[PDB]
């Protein structure tokens, strides 16, 4: 009993992607196979269904007249040709066998839909005014992911790198902060090292203590 | 509302004992709700025959109250010792799948 | 169609407690319900179907009950593996709907958040946009409310929250609210406040600043 997915990834609006889900360990040509998706921080959304010999199909209203579910029982695989894509289709997609419920699931392939091109972040400082908090705002990059380390690994305790947030502009943005003893602010320097490998962008931003601006 | 399946029953349910060379007849009966379609699938030990030669093609359907019936029948006219094994019927309707099984015996001896 | 909503939003429990979760439907589905477990970075696994029928492999400590529109799931004793999100499911009429999800997490004493505010940097303001960040550091439970106030004017739609996973050391969360205004918009207003409500505070706390002051 096993389902193994493939495909997915990046795609611009209106483009096309095909997800393949290869079944293994049971009689594939007997059970009703399905598709279910899940967006970032969202509930599970059922997308499509299909019978054993492909004679019956159902789609979720949202994806009607867009995605095409089909199967090849000779190859023991389930497919989902996704066309006419949207940014709202950006989600993690799971194939799944259905007996009395969704008993088997594929590992899941993330499909991200956005018209943005490759861009590096703009690193802005989050200056501090018992302990004191400071950080960096890694803003406006694409695609995922970025990496943020403080003093090139010299500082780790109290560090909080947040998850990236997809902005209305289409680009991502994340903050990375760290709470420290406020007595050290005068002597100890703090440099957040940011690296975005897709754009080949390495940045070393020093955050300085500032009473002003507030 | 219904796309749910009640059950999948086989007939003869038990004691399927055949002598080498005898008409095998199984009746897979799928009970579903009104707004439901069904798609059958038969697994069996032999590899001599085809699916379209043994399992029925025709549409056996019935409706009543808030339920329905779908019937499919695998029929091996004159069997061999290789045809002995576990036969499984699997009903499929997209949102739900239910199956059922029964063992068919083949004794090496003639038929009356 | 049908709407499935779970209760509560999230449940706190330590190792040994008897956890209970509820799922309610907009209309009747007799007893054709599902229950799924999902952990951070994995596909959901089926725990229970048909109200109270456990799937082959599921521990006996899990147990479901209820019928009609009302349903319930229960864990007799909790273990390190059980810390995860739990969804309900409906299979009566198409489309099959899912529940919002209830994240069972590690319980601890009510710790207050260290609130910090960060004005938009002078480096950022030179490029026609401003991002005011508000850090909520190390609290429990995760139920936290954030209210922005520019010149005592409540902001909504222009802000975006982001929260990290629970930290293994102290079992506490961090959160970052990011208000976004244009340079023009930001430059007009004087006062910027970040009001935060939480269980570990006798009353709402506000960390505010005035544009430019030292």
């Amino acid at each position: 009993v096993q389902l193994v997915q493939s495909g997915g990834g990046l795609v611009k609006p209106g483009g096309s992607l095909r997800l393949s889900c290869a079944a293994s360990g049971f009689t594939f040509s007997s059970y009703s196979m399905n598709w279910v998706r899940q967006a970032p921080g969202k509930g599970l959304e059922w997308v499509s269904s299909i019978s054993s010999s492909s004679s019956y199909i159902y789609y979720a209203d949202s994806v009607k007249g867009r995605f095409t579910i089909s199967r090849d029982n000779a190859k023991n695989s389930l497919y989902l040709q996704m066309n006419s894509l949207r940014a709202e289709d950006t989600a993690v997609y799971y194939c799944a066998r259905v007996t009395d419920a969704f008993d088997i699931w594929g590992q899941g392939t993330m499909v991200t839909v956005s018209s943005a091109s490759t861009k590096g972040p703009s690193v802005f400082p989050l200056a501090p005014s018992g302990t004191a908090a400071l950080g960096c705002l890694v803003k406006d990059y694409f695609p995922e992911p970025v990496t943020v380390s403080w003093n090139s690994g010299a500082l780790t305790s109290g560090v909080h790198t947040f998850p990236a947030v997809l902005q209305s502009s289409g680009l991502y943005s994340l903050s990375s902060v760290v709470t420290v003893p406020s007595s050290s602010l005068g002597t100890q320097t703090y440099i957040c090292n940011v690296n975005h490998k897709p754009s080949n962008t390495k940045v070393d931003k020093r955050v300085e203590p500032k009473s002003c601006a507030a | 509302p219904g796309y749910r399946i009640y059950d999948v029953v086989l007939s003869p349910s038990h004691g399927i004992e055949l002598s080498v060379g005898e008409k095998l007849v199984l009746n897979c009966t799928a009970r579903t709700e009104l707004n439901v379609g069904i798609d059958f699938n038969w697994e069996y030990p032999s590899s001599k025959h085809q699916h379209k030669k043994l399992v029925n093609r025709d549409l056996k359907t019935q409706s009543g109250s808030e339920m329905k019936k779908f019937l499919s029948t695998l029929t091996i006219d004159g069997v061999t010792r290789s045809d002995q094994g576990l036969y499984t019927c699997a009903a499929s309707s997209g949102l739900m799948t239910k199956k059922n099984s029964t063992f068919v015996r083949v004794h090496e001896k003639p038929f009356v | 169609d049908i709407q499935m909503t779970q209760s509560p939003s999230s449940v706190s429990a330590s190792i040994g407690d008897r956890v209970t979760i509820t799922c309610r439907a907009s209309q009747g589905i007799d007893n054709w319900l599902g229950w799924y477990q999902q952990k951070p970075g994995k596909a959901p696994k089926l725990l229970i179907y048909d109200a109270s029928n456990l799937d082959t492999g599921v521990p006996s400590r899990f147990s479901g009950s209820g019928s009609g529109t009302y349903f319930t799931l229960t864990i007799s004793s909790l273990q390190a593996e059980d810390f995860a999100v739990y969804f309900c499911q409906q299979a009566k009429a198409f489309p099959p709907t899912f529940g919002g999800g209830t994240k069972v997490d590690i319980k601890r004493t009510v710790a207050a958040p260290s609130v910090f505010i960060f004005p938009p940097s002078d480096e950022q303001l030179k490029s026609g946009t401003a991002s005011v960040v508000c850090l909520l550091n190390n609290f429990y439970p995760r139920e936290a409310k954030v209210q922005w106030k520019v010149d005592n004017a409540l902001q909504s739609g222009n802000s975006q929250e982001s929260v990290t996973e629970q930290d293994s050391k102290d079992s506490t969360y961090s959160l970052s609210s990011t208000l976004t205004l244009s340079k023009a918009d930001y430059e007009k207003h004087k006062v910027y406040a970040c009001e935060v409500t939480h269980q570990g505070l006798s009353s709402p706390v506000t960390k505010s600043f005035n544009r430019g002051e030292c």
